[PDB]
């Protein structure tokens, strides 16, 4: 109703850390692999422990929410906000030079 | 409303004519189908209603229609029982429904 | 589009398709969240603004009209046409038209060669990039 | 001499590499102004705008053909071309003439610039018209104010603004016409 | 089960009636308030033409206003002025300034202590409560001056229309510590006037940016009680969007559950007399 | 008052009460619109304020005091009375001590000629307005 | 929802009367002098008119 | 809320046309004559479309 501008601030560090780890509980499977092209990952219980508890402690807040979302490690949000950060300028900008000729 | 079928299904039929039925509260004829199965000792279905509820009303609006010879068509008032256009007999009315005119004040 | 469901019909469907529907797929799925996102007008960002614009292009393009269905050739060149470049110029209004006219001007032995071959071809993407420079699309 | 070249065009090309690239530029006053001063123009002839200001309102902002204000070293006239002035005013009568019709607007003390331009913005803070003054507060008002005088400096100003300000107005409520 | 549903359809449905009001009480002050925004906007004016307008000054002391509000219905208008003080006080600083940051309304001391918890210094609030007059912003700034910066910095939202509040920085320079220099390129832009007080320039100038920071300071919160007054409108009016929708899926929910009801409740009737019969 | 009906309606109504009610209900009707909405009083709205202000006054006016009906005249001349505007005068915490204050007050004699009648003439909506203006109604 | 801010004094006057009569319609019981701490009382009813 | 003279100048233009449409949608009818007084006018549905 009120929207998140009526929020406390440690009521908005619970929403933002709520939906990091409602992303994060999210994972690709291995049987999915089939219907979606995501391959999917097998976490051990260490990793995703630690995880879970770097999220919890707020080790991560710096992360976006879809970082986490469908990554198996808490390495692989770290990757997944180094990919997604890296496109944030790859747009555009190739116009030819391309496989698309009409004699090669 | 099957007497005044009846008697828009002659004009229909034998005049050959465009007759135009009003079948005034088909609710009503919903209601007193249902009445008439419970009072024969019928197993009710949803929420209230007849078992044959589709069929009791297919049975009056399938005779509503186009022959090469004539047409009869209806203008049925609708009643909606408890402001809720998903109850069986509302759903099952708006299914034979080729149009509805809104009167609001 | 975020409901609807085939998963055995996946990877059983037209490699042709299936080469330009996994984007579609995605910028449908950025669009459906773009705008879940915008319950509002009131702030631009001018980078969620482009997936905006690229879904109401996307879903202009989706939609037909009834009892003419559209071989998968001709599914698959509009799709083409659609999730890449070639369709920016019209706003949201004239796509209708725009892939009409990509449909009924671009040479139509390429749909031959995407039924025949299935799939497309670095031979035959090649002709699409050609094709379809050549159409003049009717929102300028 | 102006070691720090400060304005809006300089604050929106470094504000761009200091904040977050979402944040759009802060807006200035000076976007929300259009007379300028240095500007050329802004006068042609016998007229002159005159932006007759208050905090609450906006007595006038149309052109006069010459405005009477009340300085603290006198009443002077400001007409077409004046020489640029920042004047401090004295409770007293600005006039703001435009033919035969005189609005006599009694202002409380403020300022006046005169910009190079031509323009005249009177800025003040209580602007009564001297129809809406009743003469009889002020004589109680003046015979009050030059009797309490304790051993503070700040009801010393006080008082001598108050007596000023009424004796002003006696002498441009009593002779009027 | 269906007396909680019930009861939640009679709380979103008052929500929705008390967020309508407050959408319709927010629209009536908008304009009321509209009607002493476009009037205090004119003395701002020959200020900005006589000083000019100086935001990146180089400053060793400034003391930065965020122009807040009290009640906080507001629909993110505070967050956005908190995120614009941050992002003039990390351009605005140069060398190493002193900033004293104050707020204006209740709203800026809960979010510049989260920002600036240090350089926070002053909370003026309940400025709205009565009404924005002249002497209350005269005594703000009074308040100001009792600290001595070269520089004065409001952030503030700009009223512009019924949707439209842009962020504003309005910058004050003291009167002969920065401000003169400020002015002068190879002799003076201030020379030009001829001065009409009773004692020296750097009095006049003193007067002159007191007043000047008296005259901004009444025109910032003028604009930002305009500004939260139609933004309060915008925020009750997507309220009233969302607690219609809630309120269109609970009565959904209801008239699912109502048929459930009567079907359960008259199967139970049936199985209860086909066991007799 | 909202979900009260006569599928009957207004042909079945006192002439004179006809005159008065279909003012009555509209009013109300606008009152009810802006209902719940007199919690914001200080918080004034000034074009709802009069709609709010007459509907309480108009709700005030249809209480009644158990095994004391009243004849049909005599409600008449208490919403004509309330309609017209004449209980503005009227703290509204005492309206219902106000038409003991106008229907004890006007002589019974428009309410003979208002029963015999049988409706609003011309010449009683003269005299009984004149009689309106001749009564003690407790205002502060 | 909002607090008891935007009442203009004359339903803060009836908030307060209010709260005022629903405390005040609670009494000790006799018989749950044994519950909580308090003796109970019996009231009379002219002292219950006049009170409230 | 605003002001019904606060609209733009295209949408005024809506206002206009949509209010002289629903005026357009009402019709006298020929049964309707015995108590009316106005007479009753059957309309045509080339003539309903063209006009509208």
């Amino acid at each position: 109703i009120l929207g998140m501008d009526e929020l406390s601030e440690e009521d908005k560090l619970t929403v933002a850390r709520a939906r990091k780890i409602q992303r994060f509980l999210s994972q690709p499977f291995q049987v999915a692999e089939v219907f979606t092209g995501t391959p999917g990952k097998y976490v051990d219980l260490a990793d995703t422990i630690s995880g879970f508890q770097g999220v919890l402690t707020g080790k991560y807040d710096d992360l976006p929410e879809m970082a986490f979302y469908m990554v198996g490690d808490i390495k692989e949000v770290k990757e997944k906000a180094d990919k997604m950060a890296k496109d944030i300028a790859s747009r555009k900008e190739a116009d030819n030079k391309k496989v698309s000729e009409e004699l090669k | 409303a099957l007497t005044g079928l009846t008697v828009a299904e002659y004009f229909r039929d034998i005049e050959g004519q465009d007759v135009l039925l009003f079948v005034d509260n088909i609710f009503r004829f919903t209601q007193a189908n249902s009445e008439v199965s419970a009072l024969l000792g019928r197993i009710p279905s949803a929420v209230g209603y007849q078992p044959t509820l589709a069929t009791d009303l297919g049975g009056l609006q399938e005779r509503i229609t186009t022959t090469t010879k004539g047409s009869i068509t209806s203008v049925q008032a609708v009643y909606v029982p408890a402001d809720d256009l998903t109850d069986p007999a509302p759903a099952t009315t708006f299914a034979h429904l080729d149009a509805t005119t809104v009167l609001s004040r | 589009v975020g409901l609807s469901v085939s998963r055995v019909g996946s990877a059983a469907q037209f490699p042709g398709m299936k080469q330009v529907a996994g984007t579609l797929k995605l910028e449908l799925a950025q669009y459906r969240e773009v705008a879940a996102f915008a319950q509002f007008g009131s702030d631009l960002d001018a980078a969620t603004q482009y997936v905006l614009e690229r879904g109401a292009r996307l879903t202009e393009m989706l939609k037909q009209k009834q009892f003419a269905p559209i071989p998968i050739e001709r599914q698959t060149v509009a799709v083409y046409a659609a999730t890449k470049g070639f369709l920016d110029k019209v706003r949201v209004q004239d796509i209708v038209a725009a892939e009409e006219a990509v449909i009924s001007q671009v040479n139509p032995a390429v749909f031959k060669i995407l039924k025949a071959n299935g799939k497309i071809t670095p031979a035959l993407d090649a002709h699409l990039k050609a094709e379809l420079r050549k159409v003049k699309l009717p929102g300028a | 001499e102006a070691a720090a070249p400060a304005g809006p065009k300089e604050f929106t090309e470094v504000w761009n590499k200091k904040a977050p690239s979402t944040l759009i530029v802060p807006e200035f006053p000076s976007n929300y102004t259009a007379v300028k001063a240095v500007g050329e123009g802004q006068v042609h002839g016998d007229a002159f705008p005159v932006n007759f200001y208050t905090p609450h309102s906006i007595l006038s902002q149309a052109q006069k053909d010459t405005v009477v204000l009340p300085g603290v070293d006198g009443y002077f006239g400001v007409k077409a071309s004046h020489v640029p002035t920042i004047a401090q005013l004295k409770p007293g009568v600005v006039e703001l003439h435009s033919g035969a019709e005189s609005e006599k607007f009694f202002v409380s003390g403020g300022f006046a610039f005169v910009h190079p331009n031509g323009v005249t913005d009177i800025c003040v803070l209580e602007a009564a018209t001297l129809d809406q003054v009743d003469p009889a507060a002020v004589k109680s008002a003046l015979a009050a104010a030059s009797a309490a005088q304790p051993t503070d400096e700040f009801e010393q100003a006080a008082n001598r603004a108050a007596i000023e300000l009424y004796s002003a107005l006696e002498s441009a409520v009593e002779a009027k016409a | 089960s269906n007396q909680a549903v019930k009861q939640r359809i009679r709380a979103i449905k008052n929500i929705g009636k008390i967020t309508k009001a407050m959408k319709m009480v927010a629209a009536s002050k908008m304009k009321n308030a509209q009607i002493a925004v476009e009037q205090s906007r004119g003395l701002v004016d020959p200020f900005v033409r006589l000083f000019g307008d100086f935001p990146a000054v180089n400053s060793n002391k400034s003391v930065v206003v965020a122009v807040t509000s009290d009640k906080g219905l507001c629909g993110g208008l505070n967050s956005n002025i908190t995120k614009y003080t941050r992002a003039t006080l990390a351009t605005t600083e140069s060398e190493g300034k002193d900033v004293v940051v104050v707020s204006i309304g209740d709203k800026g001391r809960s979010q510049l202590t989260r920002i600036e918890s240090q350089r926070y210094q002053l909370a003026i609030a309940d400025t709205y409560k009565v009404r924005v007059t002249f002497g209350q912003a005269s005594l703000i700034v009074e308040e100001l001056i009792k600290h001595n910066p070269q520089s004065y910095q409001i952030l503030f939202n700009k009223f512009r229309s019924a949707i439209s509040f842009k962020p504003t920085v309005a910058t004050i320079l003291s009167p002969d510590l920065l401000e003169k220099q400020l002015e002068d390129v190879t002799g003076n832009s201030l020379d030009a006037y001829d001065i009409e007080a009773s004692h020296e320039r750097s009095d006049v100038l003193r007067d002159l940016t007191e007043f000047h920071l008296g005259v901004t300071l009444y025109n910032a919160m003028l604009e930002n009680n305009c500004s939260e007054h139609a933004s309060r409108m915008s925020a009750m009016e997507n309220s009233t969007k969302s607690a219609g929708e809630m309120l269109g899926k609970l009565t959904l929910d209801y008239n699912r559950k109502r048929q459930a009801t009567i079907t359960t409740e008259l199967i139970e009737i049936i199985a209860g007399a086909s066991a007799l019969m």
